[PDB]
């Protein structure tokens, strides 16, 4: 859960940008080959001088997309996890099938939010509307990415320590890792059964704000006209499937966080509502 | 690609300085560049990763006339840093004149230290905002830095000149470095004496020192604030994608302050968390409404008290987002670092746009147009006076700054659409 | 396996009662390091073994070069000129001379040479070995088929050691090209044509040459020097020395899995073993102008201006006389360096790839 | 048959000077050659032995009239490097070579039979200066003009000071690029650009760059100093170097230059950025030979490598194998050293010869003006006759156009 959804960050944030323009790319076209020298220097650059765990870290990459997980920098990678048998009572195929490919679907939102800041540093009349949904689309995908992993953490983690190392029995002990994981998992929407699929859908112009608007960053010259055209556009793409998706998902009477966490804003609590 | 946090003129070489020895505090560095015996950072952005240990800071040294300098040179952390950094007005017209008859060994300090990266990510200049040698030569190069390094984000850290009644030229100086914050400079954060000031009459017995104590307070928050930026965890590891939502215009870059313990000179993290809200707890200047809400806790960790914080405050609605889309309070657990001690136990920070800023350029800009009507305090030298034509440098300014006024007051409002 | 292993402690170097699943596995440590002391020491591996990294692997280059550099002159010409009362002499000569002379005296003694099985063409480069021979107990480490192993790991060794000293030498002629040439201007606008096919020789083979150093024999060493001072057992370190002896062998062009590399690869080395006197034979007019220019400079310190213009008429069949010559030994480098794709995956890739650093196939091509 | 350090001039006696009294203390042995009394690396293809197996360094001088080297001279150095070696503008240099022709080839052949045999000669040397040029570039060729099949090469300091030494220069080029096996090269406007990395003083006091080249000139040697097992013969590695024998100047540098954790997989990360060549119609990679020493790992060094390869931090040309190639020896015990991983390196590089043109842009503008050639009178006797200085402008810029074209990928061909 370290090396998954990006949590140890002083690595992923040496990762998506020293070999970034070599990654970030939209139809395969990655070079794995760099990543992997970045795999050692940004690994030894970030933390893992705390303890040299390195090791149980081998790449991975699909077989078949999605439902395996119970473009590129867009869900690059994923890593494989396999141990020694003490460790492999805990580590085993129905488990490490949540491991290997995982957290791909994690990696897209700081890929595509990071690439639409690119556009953000191209220019640091300039109608600020434009301006303002560049702000505002991207908080839809920084805060979501707050809730989606900077929700529950410490919980898990007392919990994990207090179910095992009191139980000491192989019988309760899978038991209890096996829904540690699962409970790891559910900040996540990445594990959500309507896969929220309005949200992908929506992606499809996501992406474009990254790499159509790059593009406006020569063309304006080469954002009061060919931004503004597609403001509108995204404005209300996002804000009507972003404001009925959360109601949809209504089912809970540390949970809750997904719709308590966009509600909070108080305009765009909703516009399509549950009730 | 690294942040090379720069820092211009003598007071910008105690308050940058400062924040250096308080990050070597707060990473865990003693005075020679001995790193702390657990090594949990992301360091060689910003102390260089030597062969032995040698955790030389990435910030420069540079000023004009200097009058302190040697003083601080003389100070234990001698070793913490000695790169090749160091390198030689009281109005501002001098310090551009001397810096761009000097600029050949300057700037290739400058650029030598910003070649010590893969890339720049950015130019953080801790900067005096109106002080003899910040002005000029500081905001020469923080003009340089925009001709030379156009795209990639040329950035400052610094304090707002609003102390009421030190500089002899306060106003003037401070609307022509705020042409370079707003046009040449494209992210910056700032903290302001008066906040400081009431915040003093509450945590301390303290007065006269004010500003070389405001050394430590500025060092402190800085600090603890660029926590996401340096240390691990989840999300919000990386200035591109977070700063960005945060700033939306070429003009709204100008990211405040707000603290919750200042009790410091086990305690609950529900009034922990309601403390951020309050009129009492921001350190710049109607109730003004927070754009964001960073709050990674950096004290210590209650393992359900965590899950109530956010939604506890949600009820106690002490002050609104009052937003425009998705603005929400970030908060998260962060790292720290260990052996480092503390004798009051939790901590919490954001640095934001709180809209408060927009009275405060509302107040530079009343003090300079006080100056452009009264004559008295138009502090016309002639080493300032046939230096420029017409001060385009800062009666442009002042429209620059009503264009920024003009957008946080409506980022204030639902009405963010447009201007107004 | 206990039973096999520590009775040549004793001969050459001089369930029941619910009582099981304890010591009976446990008794292995007698042999565990007992037997390696003697057998390396009293009955020499360990200097054996050093003796092998450092001279017969060709694994210091220092001593080797050294005896070929004494007999440079005898060698080149045939080595029929050296023999019983020189051979063995001016070897153990060599490593007093050089600096193998950090070494231990009565170690040195067993190195000596093991000539080519029926081979009357002995110049000091088809037919040469300079073996290192093994009696008593070491010659199970050492066996027939294994001193046949080595004998093919020193002839791929000292055929690249004759590249080097070959494609060098060829260079030598081209840097005296460089060297005395300084009279005539366009005289690379002549040599070109060989001076580019050296770039497809000794500047290609810098990177195959230390591919050779880090490859073929420091990454071999690594796995043995780590385990002959602990291996269990000297049977076992037999077993460990045929996975590593095997493993220079396929890191080498030698292997039964990779033999179908080497015709290929004899057409690349014919072109580079038999090309020195073609190339030192186009010297010989390039020197003959040269000394002409020479003892017509030692003369002058005005008649000399018809040879330039003889030639500026000759310089392009010269240059040209080697572009038929330079793609048939290309061709087949190319074919061959892609055809190592069907053999070891680790060792050989790495020679393909390590050779063309960047952009000589996929570029050149 | 081995090799001889022939050391000359000002320059290239500094350097010589200073590598056999560092190279002394590299190995086993005291600064007096007496042995180091405890005692990897290689001796004897540099040094020999008296009799009474004191070490011998072979100091053998071939020089004119020094300014600065008496105090080399009369050293107690002169004991260690004993045997017989000490006997003596840019035209007098060279015609002061002319007068002497027989004896700096004789008495080198006769040390030359003092080994088995000599195969050739490493030079240090001035590139320009005064007297060191013309005469190294005098005596390097008797060498040659003596020996048809030898190997003599001169690595040599170019003096890029800003700027006689401009017709020194292009002379000095003109011989040293049709006469030079091998050129390593080094510049005093990087060099200080370095030393404003690592002093707060613009180097006031000079003569102090002899540490920095001295290692790297004999790193050159070092797969012959140390167990090179492959590429170890003199011309065995330097030809190796070489794509063309005209595309010969091997520019340099190091991993750390503050060298007073490097490990194996940033020193070579490191090595590659523009802060690390100690030098400044487009430009090209063309070799980077760099000699690693240390505590190496040399099973993960050559993986190092595979993944720098894909790092495409050195551009290289799209012609030739061009490339970056690694020459570890093992760290020997007789001396301790920090930094315990670095790649000392020599590039072979293109972009050496714009301070070539430079100078040629200063000699067209003094060709026009004839301020100074000197006017001495054994000047005047020798190069007096007006042709010898064109043919230098042709010599020096195919130089400059083979270094360009080699920069295009349609270099197969002569251009």
């Amino acid at each position: 859960k370290r090396y998954f959804l990006m949590d140890q960050g002083d690595f992923f944030v040496h990762f998506m940008d020293l070999a970034e323009e070599e990654l970030r790319k939209p139809v395969e076209d990655i070079t794995p080959p760099r990543l992997e020298a970045l795999l050692e220097l940004a690994l030894r650059m970030s933390t893992a001088n705390t303890d040299p765990f390195k090791d149980d870290l081998k790449i991975d990459l699909m077989p078949h997309d999605l439902i395996t997980q119970l473009l590129s920098g867009l869900e690059a990678f994923s890593f494989d996890y396999i141990v020694k048998w003490p460790l492999s009572l805990i580590i085993n195929r129905k488990a490490l099938t949540r491991y290997q490919m995982l957290f791909r679907h994690m990696f897209y939102c700081k890929h595509v939010e990071r690439q639409l800041c690119s556009v953000w540093i191209s220019n640091k009349q300039w109608f600020a509307g434009a301006f303002t949904l560049r702000q505002r689309m991207l908080n839809f995908v920084q805060n979501i990415q707050y809730y989606m992993m900077f929700e529950v953490m410490e919980p898990t983690w007392h919990i994990l320590e207090k179910n095992l190392k009191s139980a000491s029995n192989i019988d309760d002990v899978l038991g209890h890792h096996t829904g540690f994981l699962d409970t790891c998992l559910k900040d996540c929407m990445l594990t959500n059964p309507e896969l929220l699929k309005v949200f992908s859908k929506l992606m499809s112009v996501c992406v474009m704000f990254t790499n159509c608007m790059q593009k406006f960053t020569q063309s304006m010259k080469l954002l009061v006209s060919g931004f503004e055209a597609t403001i509108n556009k995204f404005d209300k793409n996002f804000s009507a499937h972003l404001l009925d998706l959360l109601a949809r998902l209504s089912i809970y009477s540390g949970m809750a966080s997904v719709i308590s966490r966009l509600d909070f804003n108080g305009f765009y609590t909703e516009r399509l509502e549950r009730l | 690609r690294e942040i090379i946090t720069l820092q211009l003129g003598q007071c910008g070489n105690q308050i940058g300085f400062e924040f250096w020895k308080q990050l070597c505090a707060e990473h865990g560095i003693s005075p020679e560049g001995i790193v702390e015996e657990f090594a949990t950072d992301r360091k060689d952005v910003f102390f260089y990763q030597a062969d032995d240990e040698h955790y030389i800071p990435r910030a420069v040294l540079l000023d004009l006339e200097p009058r302190v300098i040697h003083s601080i040179l003389n100070s234990p952390y001698a070793k913490l840093y000695n790169p090749e950094n160091i390198y030689l007005g009281n109005n501002w017209a001098s310090g551009f004149s001397q810096g761009e008859k000097i600029h050949e060994d300057i700037f290739d300090i400058i650029d030598r230290e910003a070649d010590g990266s893969d890339s720049l990510e950015g130019f953080v200049l801790c900067h005096s905002i109106a002080g003899g040698t910040g002005s000029g030569l500081g905001s020469y190069l923080l003009e340089r830095l925009n001709d030379r390094y156009p795209k990639k984000l040329v950035q400052t850290y610094s304090v707002f000149p609003n102390q009421d009644e030190d500089v002899v030229v306060q106003p003037y100086n401070s609307l022509l470095t705020l042409k370079r914050l707003t046009q040449n400079a494209d992210c910056v954060v700032v903290l302001d004496n008066t906040a400081l000031n009431r915040i003093a009459t509450d945590r301390l017995h303290i007065q006269n020192p004010s500003f070389s104590q405001i050394n430590q307070l500025v060092s402190t928050i800085m600090s603890a604030s660029t926590t996401t930026l340096r240390y691990p965890g989840y999300m919000n590891n990386d200035l591109i994608g977070l700063i960005a939502s945060l700033i939306p215009t070429p003009r709204l870059h100008f990211l405040m302050t707000g603290y919750t313990p200042l009790t410091t000179d086990k305690t609950t993290v529900l009034d922990v968390m309601r403390r951020l809200l309050q009129p009492k707890n921001v350190m710049v200047s109607t109730n003004h409404c927070y754009i964001a809400i960073l709050n990674i806790i950096q004290g210590e960790v209650d393992p359900t008290q965590v899950h109530k914080s956010l939604q506890r405050i949600r009820e106690r609605k002490l002050a609104n987002f009052i937003p425009w889309g998705p603005a929400s309070i970030q908060v998260a657990l962060s790292r720290k670092s260990p052996y480092l001690p503390s004798a009051h136990r939790v901590s919490g920070l954001m640095m934001a746009n709180h809209t408060s800023i927009s009275s405060l350029f509302e107040r530079t800009c009343r003090q300079y147009d006080k100056l452009r009507k009264r004559e008295a305090f138009l502090e016309q030298f002639r080493k300032e006076d046939m230096f420029k034509d017409n001060f385009d440098e800062m009666d442009t300014s002042r429209e620059i700054v009503q264009q920024l006024i003009d957008e946080y007051h409506a980022a204030t409002r639902p009405d963010y659409i447009s201007w107004g | 396996l206990i039973g096999k292993s520590i009775n040549f402690l004793h001969q050459v170097c001089h369930d029941l009662e619910n009582a099981f699943q304890g010591k009976i596995d446990a008794a292995y440590f007698e042999t565990s390091k007992y037997l390696l002391d003697v057998l390396n020491k009293k009955y020499s591996l360990l200097d054996h073994m050093q003796a092998m990294r450092r001279y017969l692997l060709l694994g210091q280059g220092d001593f080797i070069r050294h005896l070929m550099d004494l007999l440079k002159p005898e060698l080149v010409r045939p080595a029929t000129t050296l023999y019983q009362h020189n051979l063995t002499g001016i070897l153990e000569t060599a490593v007093r001379a050089t600096n193998a002379q950090f070494d231990s005296p009565e170690i040195l003694r067993r190195l000596d040479v093991r000539l080519l099985e029926v081979s009357p063409g002995d110049t000091g480069w088809d037919v040469f070995s300079l073996d290192y021979h093994v009696d008593g107990p070491i010659a199970t480490v050492f066996t027939r088929e294994c001193m046949s192993h080595y004998l093919r790991v020193f002839n791929f060794l000292w055929r690249a050691k004759r590249m080097e000293y070959i494609l060098t030498d060829i260079r030598k002629g081209h840097m005296c090209n460089a060297k005395l040439l300084r009279n005539m201007p366009e005289f690379s606008g002549v040599l070109h044509q060989c001076h580019i096919l050296a770039s497809e020789m000794v500047h290609f083979i810098h990177q195959m040459q230390y591919y050779i150093t880090f490859e073929v024999l420091e990454c071999s060493w690594d796995e043995l020097w780590n385990k002959v001072q602990q291996a269990q057992d000297l049977d076992h370190i037999i077993a460990a020395h045929e996975v590593f002896l095997d493993t220079i062998i396929s890191r080498c062009l030698l292997d039964s899995d990779s033999r179908a590399l080497l015709n290929q690869l004899r057409a690349v080395f014919d072109q580079i073993i038999e090309l020195q006197n073609a190339q030192d034979a186009i010297y010989r007019a390039a020197l003959e102008e040269l000394q002409r220019r020479l003892q017509f400079e030692e003369k002058k310190k005005e008649e000399e201006n018809k040879r330039i213009g003889e030639f500026k008429e000759s310089i392009p069949k010269m240059c040209s006389q080697l572009r038929i010559l330079t793609h048939f030994y290309q061709g087949i480098v190319q074919q061959f360096l892609v055809l190592l794709t069907t053999s070891s995956d680790e060792s050989l890739r790495f020679l393909s790839f390590r050779l063309d650093f960047n952009e000589h196939y996929k570029a050149r091509e």
